[PDB]
């Protein structure tokens, strides 16, 4: 409603970078709030793509951005009588990031890694990797908790089970309040997706330059399965955490597997344990029903809703044609224990192609008045296909069904403007809750900025 | 008596005409006082008014064309007729209706294109030895059906890319089966073979120099291909007049868009070829699987009929994404691709069992409605597709054109055509709302108000500006 | 296999002092090294791990460091604890290989041993057998050397000698040795000595007894 | 806190097998390597091999192909070192080792289980008393302990009372016997004056023998 579309600010980075394909904001240990952007095509010291990262100060005029840096070198160790490996070269740095008190969390999904021992090998295959940083400090730190050192063969003898050489950790990341960094991994498990969990703190005081491969014993992964439903199903596409089971000292995950039970698509909220508290089914195949999650609570009863993008749904129109244009779905959470009944809210997109729905941003409350909010992004949408964001106001009996305000794209057609959203935090110090946007086609992101209601 | 042409009391000609379609206007000097000129044009007759005086347009329909439906689709350089008739005038009044007819038929001995998209995965290394002589068997098959039969190949298996395709040791990029005991092709996207030929000997010959690939994760890279398949009109070789027919075969469950992520592909589909002259897919690695939405926008682009030709294992998966593929056909592939014949010969008469009337560019203030008369001469309201029709059958419509009130253009076409079919009709339609003494005014005539006004059709009306 | 020489077999020093292992191998290792405590008579506490990382809970006295074969543990300003075995070990290859060993001893001024001989007793002359026994106590540095004379000529079958760890008090060894004869055999002969070689003194200590004779 | 519990000390027969214990407290054994240790005072430590008890792999050391066997139980959070055809030099203390962070470390140590292959039976120790020659300031006694089985023994002067001043030496095996001596120092005022006494209990047999130190 009251964001400010008129004097925007814009951030760019490098050509060919894809900066701005993931964001999120970052306060220092001072409470200052800046800007940690990634950019995973990023050319690294050998000329080749590997991804980076950089942390833009607030500045109402924008410009160019510092790096935030890591280690981009490929390593070898020879021990066991082995030879491990990591393979850096388009892995993908800053294929997203995510903020947590005065830390870092950039992930590099395509990173790959295999093992040799004698003739034989591991397979170099992409476990991913994330890269954990404290920028005041220095200090850095990584984690990867796929990589494995079980020769080929064994896999191949024990029928792919517990195959984690194909996580690509870090395509999706979140961080509990409490300091417990979530990665998704879809790859996992042969592809049926997994999800692995591990303290902040445990990340930095377990971590040291060249062991490669290391334990971190307060780790928990999620668990492999014999069910057919969960083949392919990119189980950690999306990640997300709230509060589902009243029990306000246990932190619940919400996980998006778009490809579920034979692209039908589903979303689940678990225990911290991975046992599953509720799932909800796609309504249509191949409309990636749980391409993306956010938890917020839009009508002011204290209890996190829930709200999921289909951005591929085909809308029923005309003459039996099916029209190509995303959807949201809301769930209210009941009061006690309860299941999340059926959506009580049905956002549909407009534009042929659009993707309404490919992300969703909790704004927290922008026009101040008691509810929550949320921006839903359609990066192709728009009567000119350049791209929108569509910001949606809560109220009483959840969110309404027209949005307050549409914010459409400043750049060329192709940036992909909506892509990555990140809201809920007010940059300037106005009292207002402000909106960033990513548009990696164009290596830029805009920031929106929140005013008084007019 | 007094009727709703004079009780409405009109103030000109225009105005009369659109009361309602029995209206006529009376534009003769001699005329009563309070005699009305907006009567039925028997009571302006029953009043002495001058015929050639009396504006009264009736709503029409004459044929423009009317060729004769063909009787055998073969011959010709598609001079063939399966609708009639192909062009009408049509001409309302004002909130008047009109009905006409179509006839349409499934024209008997019509080309038809078949090419055969085919996995070529791992599984399907036995497929491909049972359909060594599949050209020549489906020859002899088509051969009682169509004189004019063009067959290609394609294969695919999915994008070349890690973590689809295995990439260590170097050893495996040139043969991914080589930590088997066995030697298969470098992994490739989509490949063409051969472009539609009616030598049918072409496709045994290169099918038996065709071998399978392999790769890592059962889903495959088919809609890639069926994609290519179908907007490289030139390298495929489709003809503009011939029944389209894609047979895809599978044995495993299919990538879908926003899937390539997975390989670091983010680039959505553009639905544009990318099939060079090497005839390999060279966006394979660089853009995403298309969505379900664009297949079925260029399937109904190019007229492609796409048949899914899938085991029992996935038959249940395929046939739910043809119900959001409308026009697709599903069939049961045994685990050979030994039945693979007779499923193409039963999805063509499944193919053209059905005659479904499509409209385009009907104007706003136009509605339209339907009998059809299907099977046996029963007619059944409501209805503009009829279905269990055999090659030679043919059926009718009959349509009715209802115009609200009268718009500012006076002259819009439309086109009724039926689903997949070359032929049409295109209906002419002209809204006849002005009268001709219109077009023979007095602008500032002396009788008007002094000059204030115009005269037309009997009766004087203010002038512009007033 | 992958032989791991660590030097020096034993060290004496005291408390406050800066001393440094070394471990060689035959081969590069990069960094693939640990390092051990064993405290006497109790089980082992890992130090460094790869070469340079401190175990969680190890005082950052300890610190290890090296590269390619050559690797080496320094312990600044000794504590009182840090006097036992430490070893290193590599993982850079199966099988897994440990160093020798390195005792770290406590350092003090060198004394002589106090030597005394002990003839048979009369219950077990009175059982078929007959030991000689000879104490060589508190002394200083650990080396020493006895010697069995009988009848003024050496013998070195059927001797048994016994050891003490450094004495928790004086920081002084002491040494056990037995000789066992039949009782047949011990009558034969008249004289029995011992003999103790020490670097205090450039003269064998000698300590004796003649059968029958008191 | 990780604890690696080992089970007690095994005495046993050449030709007969045993299989001792490592129970992970504080943690799952499936998390890491476990590996086993043997350790001489001659020989030093020697490596066994290892197993990954997630799914039951090992490794070994060729010396050791065949005598030892690693297993581990998920279900009791235990690993196993099962030993075959023992013989004399398989008399050592073994531990059960596992890394901290690195993967192939060697870092957490159990307390050790002792193993000790004998043939010998139940032997009482037989005490001699040690009284010198016949004139010093200092006067040294002395107490002797042959052919007792199995280890250990425990031996006091003047029950607990004289403690200062004494030196009791370890245990030496003698073919298949084992053999200990303890002297003991004081002023030559004090002996033959006070009366000291050898005091040696041996539990295994259940004996506890004095014998009083007589001058010649
Ligand atoms: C291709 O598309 C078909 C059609 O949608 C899918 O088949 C459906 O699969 C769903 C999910 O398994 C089935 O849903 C279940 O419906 C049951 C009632 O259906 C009855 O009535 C229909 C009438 O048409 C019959 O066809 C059917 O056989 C039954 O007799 C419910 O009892 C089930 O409820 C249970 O599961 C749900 C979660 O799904 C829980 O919420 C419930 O509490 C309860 O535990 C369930 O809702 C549906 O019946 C199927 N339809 C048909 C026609 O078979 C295929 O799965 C799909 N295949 C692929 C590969 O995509
Ligand atoms: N964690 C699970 N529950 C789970 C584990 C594994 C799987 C899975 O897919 N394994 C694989 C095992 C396999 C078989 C043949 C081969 O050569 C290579 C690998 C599988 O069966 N394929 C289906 C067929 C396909 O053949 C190759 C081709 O078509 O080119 C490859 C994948 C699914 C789920
Ligand atoms: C389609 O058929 C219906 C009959 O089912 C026709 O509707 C009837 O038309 C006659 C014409 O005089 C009327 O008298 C009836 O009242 C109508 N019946 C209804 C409306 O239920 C209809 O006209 C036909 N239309 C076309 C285009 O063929
Ligand atoms: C309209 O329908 C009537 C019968 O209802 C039919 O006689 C007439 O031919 C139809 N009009 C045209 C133009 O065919
Ligand atoms: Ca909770
Ligand atoms: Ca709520
Ligand atoms: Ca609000
Ligand atoms: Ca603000
Ligand atoms: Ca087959
Ligand atoms: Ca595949
Ligand atoms: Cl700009
Ligand atoms: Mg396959």
């Amino acid at each position: 409603l009251n964001l400010d579309p008129v004097q925007l600010t814009f951030y760019a980075g490098p050509n060919g970078s894809q900066f701005g394909f993931s964001l999120d904001f970052h306060k220092d240990s001072h409470g200052r709030v800046a800007i940690v952007v990634g950019a995973p095509r990023t050319l690294g010291p050998s000329q080749e793509e590997t991804g980076g990262v950089f942390l833009c100060p607030w500045r109402a005029e924008g410009g160019q951005c510092p790096s935030l840096l890591f280690d981009l070198r490929d390593e070898t160790r020879n021990v066991g009588s082995q030879t491990l490996q990591t393979f850096k070269a388009r892995q993908g740095l800053g294929a997203s990031v995510v903020s947590w008190s005065d830390v870092i969390v950039a992930c590099a999904p395509w990173q790959h890694w295999n093992v040799l021992e004698k003739t034989e090998e591991a397979e170099k295959t992409p476990v991913g990797s994330c890269f954990l940083a404290q920028p005041e400090s220095g200090r850095r730190a990584e984690y990867s908790p796929c990589r494995g050192n079980t020769l080929s063969r064994i896999y191949v003898e024990n029928d792919f089970s517990w195959d984690k050489r194909y996580c690509e950790a870090g395509f999706s990341s979140v961080v509990t309040q409490a300091g417990e960094l979530v990665l998704g991994a879809p790859g996992g498990y042969y592809f049926l997706g997994l999800l692995a969990q591990a303290p902040v703190a445990d990340i930095f005081s377990s971590y040291r330059p060249g062991i490669l491969l290391w334990h971190v014993s307060s780790q928990s992964l999620s668990f492999d399965s014999s069910n057919p439903e969960y083949f392919d199903g990119y189980w950690g596409y999306s990640v997300a955490v709230g509060e589902f089971d009243g029990d306000l000292n246990t932190t619940e995950y919400v996980v998006g597997a778009p490809t579920w039970s034979w692209t039908l698509g589903a979303v689940e909220i678990l225990d911290s344990y991975y046992q599953r508290l509720h799932r909800l089914r796609g309504e249509q195949m191949a409309s990636y029903f749980g391409h993306s999650v956010a938890v917020t609570d839009v009508n002011g009863d204290g209890r996190h809703d829930l709200l999921v993008g289909a951005p591929l749904y085909m809308e029923s129109r005309a003459d039996r044609k099916l029209a190509e244009v995303g959807r949201v779905y809301l769930f209210l959470q009941p009061r006690g224990p309860h299941a999340l009944g059926a959506p009580s809210l049905l956002l549909t997109g407009t534009q042929l192609y659009g993707r309404f729905g490919s992300a969703i941003a909790p704004l927290g409350d922008l026009d101040r008045d008691g509810y929550n909010d949320i921006a839903v992004a359609a990066p192709y949408g728009g009567p000119s296909g350049r791209g929108q964001v569509l910001v949606f106001l809560g109220q009483s009996e959840g969110l309404r069904s027209r949005p307050s305000q549409v914010l459409d794209s400043p750049f060329p057609t192709g940036s992909a403007f909506g892509f990555s959203l990140r809201g809920a935090v007010d940059i300037d110090d106005n009292g207002y809750p402000d909106l960033i946007v990513g548009a990696y086609g164009a290596n830029q992101v805009a920031v929106y900025r929140a005013q008084p209601v007019v | 008596g007094p009727n709703i042409c004079t009780t409405r009391g009109v103030s000109s000609c225009q105005q009369c005409l659109a009361v309602s379609p029995m209206c006529a206007w009376c534009s003769d000097e001699a005329l009563p006082l309070g005699s009305p000129r907006c009567d039925l044009k028997e009571n302006l007759l029953k009043d002495n008014c001058a015929p050639e005086s009396i504006e009264f347009p009736v709503s029409e329909a004459r044929v423009l064309e009317d060729r004769p439906l063909s009787d055998k689709g073969s011959g010709d350089s598609s001079q063939v007729t399966q609708v009639s008739p192909q062009r009408i005038a049509l001409r309302l009044r004002p909130d008047d209706s009109k009905n006409f007819s179509i006839q349409v038929r499934q024209v008997e001995d019509y080309p038809v294109d078949i090419y055969y998209l085919m996995d070529l995965s791992y599984s399907m290394k036995d497929d491909l030895w049972s359909i060594q002589n599949l050209g020549t068997k489906l020859a002899t098959q088509m051969r009682k059906l169509t004189s004019n039969l063009r067959i290609g190949f394609g294969a695919f298996v999915d994008k070349p890319v890690s973590p689809y395709m295995y990439i260590s040791p170097p050893e495996a990029l040139e043969n991914p089966c080589y930590d088997m005991k066995t030697t298969c092709l470098p992994m490739f996207g989509y490949k063409h073979v051969l472009t539609l030929t009616d030598q049918v000997t072409r496709f045994n010959e290169e099918v038996k120099k065709q071998s399978v690939s392999r790769n890592r994760d059962a889903p495959e890279g088919g809609f890639d291909a069926i994609m290519q398949a179908t907007v490289c009109d030139e390298k495929i070789g489709w003809r503009n007049d011939a029944s389209h027919l894609l047979v895809f075969t599978t044995d495993a469950k299919t990538h879908i868009a926003l899937d390539g992520r997975l390989a670091g592909i983010v680039q959505p589909n553009d639905g544009q070829c990318h099939v060079g002259s090497d005839n390999h897919y060279s966006a394979s690695t660089t853009m995403d699987y298309p969505s379900l939405g664009l297949m079925t926008e260029k399937l109904s682009q190019k007229n492609i009929n796409l048949i899914f030709a899938v085991t029992e294992n996935v038959v249940n998966l395929y046939q739910n994404y043809s119900e959001l593929i409308p026009g697709t056909t599903v069939g049961v592939l045994s685990m050979d691709s030994s039945n693979v014949l007779q499923l193409i010969v039963d999805a063509y008469g499944k193919i053209r069992s059905k005659v479904e009337l499509e409209v385009r560019d009907l104007p706003e203030e136009l509605s339209l409605s339907f009998n059809a008369t299907c099977l046996n001469n029963e007619v059944i309201p409501g209805l503009k597709s009829c279905m269990g029709l055999k090659i030679g059958d043919t059926v009718s419509f009959s349509i009715e054109a209802k115009v609200r009130g009268c718009p500012q253009e006076k002259e819009k076409s439309f086109t009724i055509k039926p689903v997949g079919f070359k032929d049409s009709l295109i209906v002419q339609v002209t809204f006849d709302c002005d009268c001709a003494c219109q077009a023979q005014a007095e602008p500032n005539s002396h009788r008007c108000n002094n000059g204030n006004g115009t005269f037309e059709c009997g009766v004087c009306r203010c002038g512009p500006g007033w | 296999d992958i032989l791991m020489t660590q030097s020096p077999s034993s060290m004496s020093v005291s408390l406050g002092d800066t001393v440094s292992i070394t471990c060689h191998a035959s081969q590069g290792i990069s960094s693939n090294i640990g390092w051990l405590q064993q405290k006497p008579g109790k089980s082992f506490m890992g130090l460094i791990y790869y070469g340079t990382n401190l175990v969680d809970g190890v005082p950052s006295r300890f610190s290890g460091s090296g590269s390619g074969a050559d690797y080496s543990l320094t312990i600044s300003s000794l504590d009182s604890e840090d006097f036992a075995d430490y070893y290193c070990v590599q993982y850079a290859q199966l099988p897994y290989t440990f160093g020798g060993g390195t005792k770290l001893e406590i350092k003090r001024a060198d004394a002589a041993p106090t030597v005394s001989i002990f003839p048979p007793s009369s219950e077990q002359l009175t059982s078929g057998g007959a030991s000689v026994v000879c104490f060589l106590n508190n002394f200083y540095p650990k080396d020493i050397n006895v010697k069995w004379k009988i009848d003024g000529s050496e013998r070195q079958n059927g001797v048994l000698n016994s050891w003490t760890d450094q004495d928790s008090k004086d920081s002084t060894y002491s040494m056990s040795s037995t000789l066992t004869l039949t009782k047949d055999e011990y009558e034969r002969h008249n004289s029995y000595t011992c003999e103790a070689t020490h670097k205090t003194s450039t003269s064998p200590i000698v300590k004796s007894f003649n059968r029958n004779e008191c | 806190e990780v604890q690696l519990q080992q089970s007690g000390a095994e005495l046993v027969k050449p030709g007969a097998s045993v299989k001792l214990s490592c129970t992970a407290s504080g943690f799952n054994i499936k998390d890491t390597y476990v590996h086993w240790v043997k350790q001489r005072p001659e020989q030093g430590l020697e490596w066994i091999g290892r197993i990954d008890p997630a799914n039951g792999y090992t490794k070994y050391d060729p010396k050791f192909q065949g005598k030892a066997t690693i297993t581990a139980d998920t279900s009791s959070n235990t690993a196993y070192l099962q030993l075959s055809s023992l013989t004399s030099e398989d008399t050592a203390v073994y531990y059960c080792v596992r890394p901290l962070y690195d993967y192939y470390a060697m870092d957490y140590w159990g307390q050790g289980t002792s193993v000790t292959v004998s043939s010998a039976k139940t032997t009482a120790p037989s005490v001699y008393p040690l009284a010198p020659v016949c004139t010093g300031s200092s006067v040294t006694l002395g107490c002797l302990v042959k052919g007792y089985f199995p280890e250990p023994v425990t031996l006091t002067w003047n029950s607990g009372s004289l403690s200062s001043g004494v030196h009791t030496f370890p245990a030496v095996l003698q073919s298949d016997l084992y053999t200990l001596s303890s002297s003991v120092t004081v002023t030559s005022s004090t002996w033959p004056s006070q009366s000291i006494t050898c005091n040696v209990a041996h539990p295994a047999s259940s004996t506890k023998v004095d014998k009083k130190i007589e001058p010649r």
